[PDB]
DNA sequence: TTTTTTTTTTTTTTTTTTTTTTTTTTTT
């Protein structure tokens, strides 16, 4: 499998929780403040900044801002190409892994390429619509799990009311982490 | 009626049916038997417009009626015929009781999350971001068929197993992925669609597979390595793709695009407000 | 640590006191090419934005990034990003963002754990 | 305003502060060190108007704001700067958080870009303008001066080099003395030229000055008994002319008053004559 | 010590009163018809004359006029210089020490320098100036010496009033010289 | 004993019967390269300069010193001196000559022994 | 309608030289 980019703000990133995966081979993930695991990010920015380049070429990054939040957007080796690509000014959609580095959550390069400024507009319009779709789904499996915790019978319940199995162990985690 | 052959189809309403064709084959009437165990006869003709070809087949009385006065360079018009699937799979007119011949006439002749996706699906579009670039390579395609051509060193000649010598073209081959949010699927387009979203032509493309090659790389190795160096450049680009969905063996689901085109924002927010309003927004 | 302060969204009859970073969006109305200034009118006022390279052209729709600068003269921007939005749906771009200021202060506080 | 940049002093309200200049000169930014421990940045430009110059002082977030986008040529407007005294006395405006410029400014400013008489001389006199007649030429003389401090140069003969007992090893310049007297009908004062200034009333070089003095001492004379005579033999037109000196007065042990002259020039006879119309004016002449 | 070079018209020389000093080292001195006492001369003029010079190089001479008299200005030795370095017809400033020979008053050249037209000026301002101040001075001097003569009180008096000590002695000669 | 009489310093038009040497200041007009002789203008009239050797330029501002001469032709000065006076400030000069003209008498004539 | 076939994943980041001031008398 290859799970789903999440279209987000850079806030709800920036906000969120990231676990690290104790396993060689497990993705990191990151836990939002609306109960929400995210593998990968999906955003839409400027580019603020000139790209930086290290004089040897080991790291390239640039800076986005959404509106909402600021963060980095690194590529590392070869894939310091993503940032030579990119230049101050550029208004650009970016897919890559959440990463987080000196406590600060930043994004892991997998795709850059600049956008028409409807683009942005869409990407405007996806976020706050998904946004709502969850939210409200994670405030009836909050009841659920308030209710009964993670049991069989819960589980069934979360079904029947739309909702994944998965978001039940995503609050749990949160709760726990909190 | 402007009904061609082309637009003939098997089951087709037989009163539709109005086509004319010129006679290009006679065959001789046979006999066949019946489920009653009589024995009628049967007679069959070849006939094509300015569309394509059918054969013709004259039942029974049909045969007594027209077969000796048609001929080849004749043409015919034929109303009310059952449409049929020959053994090859293309329409025949099948000229019964009901059917009639007139001789030389006088006649002027879906959008789909990919949450949602199953394999084996026809016509999904899917809006979605450019996530990874498998591979980039060029082949030699029969320009009939499309499909690979081999050299042959003895003849100097190219020869394509349906089509036999031919001219060769270069044919693009792009493998990537898209991901809507919801899921991610594996993305395959050819030629000119390709070659259009690429930007660049399958000339240059194959002369920069050839220098990969000669490097020590396979066709493979080749492949792969100009997807990542030179088209990376693609990643992160929101497209709109329209195909069929087939299920690989350990790839899983490929879906080969037809198909891509630009998002047209207006259309994909309205899409949006629909999700809104049932939502509770506006 | 100073953190990049996100641009703020506003129009240019909205800007506050406190604003140090704004994104403006509107039509150029004059180009001064000497001391390279430009003239952007987005509906709701005019605001004077001093570009340090690039200059638009006049009747170019543009967005523009900015830092604000108070001073004896008044109020203008020294922009830091001016984009072309000459085919943005502005339209649509005003409905999203009133629909952002009705329902991201509701979602955030549905929160009752 | 109507503010000049002769008009700014050190710890003049900011408030007041509003000069125009052409930038004249542009140094690159540098590091300095906080109080704290931190860095910062500081760049310094130099601007004049139509009154005079000012060093321009670019602060850490002001260098940022400001310094690519200024260059040579180019006007600029100070409002707001703290005013400092430079290490020469002089204001500089330093750019600070408060302080603002303006490019290119819409401002009409833009295209406008002590006598003593001898007989009250005191020692030790500091900047003092005396008018009078050359009355005696003492001794005219050249020696080898080092080209930084222009003090003597001694000539090792073990090594075959110039040494400069503050600078070492130097290569000499030919420095003139011009010593002579000067009567401005109140009173007689020593004085005494150097180098250029020197040259410049002789009108003769250095050069020429170090061979006939060669000349001389070749003939039996001393240094001091050639410079003397070179002086009185070859100097002596320049007696009876009418100039300005001004310079330090200076007390030697024996010799007397003897004025230091820093520079000399050609009398201004209007400027001469509008001091004597004062004078006549005082005595109830006019 | 070195006494000034008094600014004056060559008529105030020719006229004064010439004052031979008995001693071998004393310096001679004039004094003028408004009680000046004068050790050294200065005047501007016009050379009259070109140059005289003694075939034997003994003495040089040259003729200054000034409008108000006529002069004889001489070097003596190697002083013949001074008459070399003039020609008829320059505009000269001239400083030396008074002489009387042959009951006439000349000029024994200290120094001689061409000078700007405008000098001139300057001297003729800066000689009715200095004439003015002088007599305005040595008519108090005279009622104060007409009063009470050479005395300890007068010479507080003559401090008080701004004249010179000496003043009053030059007055007392000038009264014996006539 | 012909000491020589110092001159006498003249406007053109002031000239005196008793005069002998004079001096005159101001502009060449005419200069006769043949004759010797040149026009001088000080505003006040035109003397003709009669010149042994040394001959002005036209438009030269100069000063003359001469020996006047009388004869049936009329008054012309036998220059001895000319001096070039073309950056003399004759303003200063001509307000000298007045302060002279005044207090020289009044001074000569304060002598009450 | 096509080529050729093994999907995804972690971690890595900066102001001078050298010293004795001035003065009488001599003239074709
Ligand atoms: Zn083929
Ligand atoms: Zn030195």
């Amino acid at each position: 499998k290859r799970m789903p980019a999440t279209r987000l703000y850079i806030k709800d990133i920036l906000e969120g929780y990231f676990v690290k995966s104790e396993g060689d081979f497990e993705p990191n993930y990151l836990i939002t403040k609306y109960a929400r695991k995210v593998y990968r990010a999906k955003i839409v920015g400027t580019v603020v900044r000139e790209p930086l380049i290290a004089e040897d070429e080991t790291y390239g990054k640039f800076q986005v801002d959404d509106g909402t939040g600021v963060i980095w957007v690194l590529g590392f080796r070869d894939d310091t190409k993503f940032a030579k690509l990119v230049r101050k000014g550029d208004l650009v959609q970016v897919i890559g892994k959440i990463a987080e580095w000196r406590d600060d959550k930043q994004i892991l390069v997998e795709g850059v390429s600049k956008v028409h400024p409807n683009m942005w507009i869409l990407h405007r319009y996806e976020t706050l619509k998904e946004k709502i779709e969850h939210i409200k789904k994670a405030k009836i499996a909050l009841e659920i799990y308030n209710q009964y915790g993670i049991t069989a019978k819960s589980k069934v319940i979360a079904k029947n009311k739309g909702i994944e199995e998965e978001l039940l162990e995503v609050i749990d985690e949160l709760y726990g982490i909190m | 009626s402007l009904m061609r052959i082309s637009e003939l189809y098997p089951g087709m309403d037989p009163r539709e049916v109005n086509v004319v064709g010129r006679v290009l084959k006679k065959y001789p009437p046979r006999e066949y038997t019946r489920k009653d165990g009589s024995v009628g006869r049967v007679a069959s003709l070849i006939i094509y417009d300015d569309s394509g070809r059918a054969r013709v087949v004259l039942w029974d009385a049909k045969v007594s009626e027209y077969y000796n006065k048609i001929e080849v360079g004749d043409v015919i018009k034929v109303l009310d015929a059952q449409v049929k699937e020959s053994l090859s799979g293309l329409p025949e007119l099948h000229i019964n009781f009901r059917a009639r011949i007139i001789l030389n006439p006088d006649d002027p002749r879906t959008r789909k999350k990919i949450k949602d996706i199953e394999a084996g699906d026809r016509f999904v579009e899917v809006r979605g971001t450019i996530a990874k670039v498998y591979r980039v390579l060029t082949y030699d395609a029969c320009p009939e068929c499309k499909k690979k051509v081999d050299y042959d060193e003895g003849l100097g000649v190219w020869i394509c197993p349906e089509h036999g010598e031919v001219q060769p073209i270069k044919m693009t081959i792009l493998d990537f992925g898209l991901d809507d949010g919801t899921g991610y699927i594996r993305v395959t387009l050819f030629g000119d669609d390709a070659e259009e979203l690429l930007g660049v032509s399958p000339e240059e493309i194959a002369e920069k597979i050839k220098e990969l090659e000669e490097s020590g790389l396979t066709t493979k190795e080749a492949a792969r390595k100009l997807a990542e160096d030179e088209f990376y450049n693609i990643i992160g680009r929101e497209i709109v793709v329209r195909g069929n969905v087939i299920e690989d063996r350990f790839l899983g689901l490929i879906l080969r695009a037809s198909s891509w085109e630009d998002v047209d924002y207006r259309r994909e927010i309205e899409r949006i407000k629909e999700e809104l309003e049932k939502l509770g927004v506006m | 640590v100073r953190r990049r302060k996100p641009a703020v969204e506003r129009k240019i009859s909205e800007i506050r006191e406190e604003d140090t970073r704004v994104s403006l969006i509107g039509r150029v109305i004059k180009v001064d090419k000497m001391d390279y200034m430009f003239w952007l009118d987005d509906g709701t006022g005019v605001a004077i934005i001093e570009s340090e390279s690039d200059l638009p052209k006049v009747g170019q729709v543009v967005r523009v990034i900015g830092r604000i600068i108070r001073n004896e003269e008044g109020i203008h921007i020294y922009a830091e990003v001016i984009q072309d939005f000459s085919d943005a749906d502005l339209e649509a771009l005003e409905e999203i963002r009133e629909l952002e200021r009705k329902l991201l202060p509701r979602l955030e506080g549905e929160i009752v754990w």
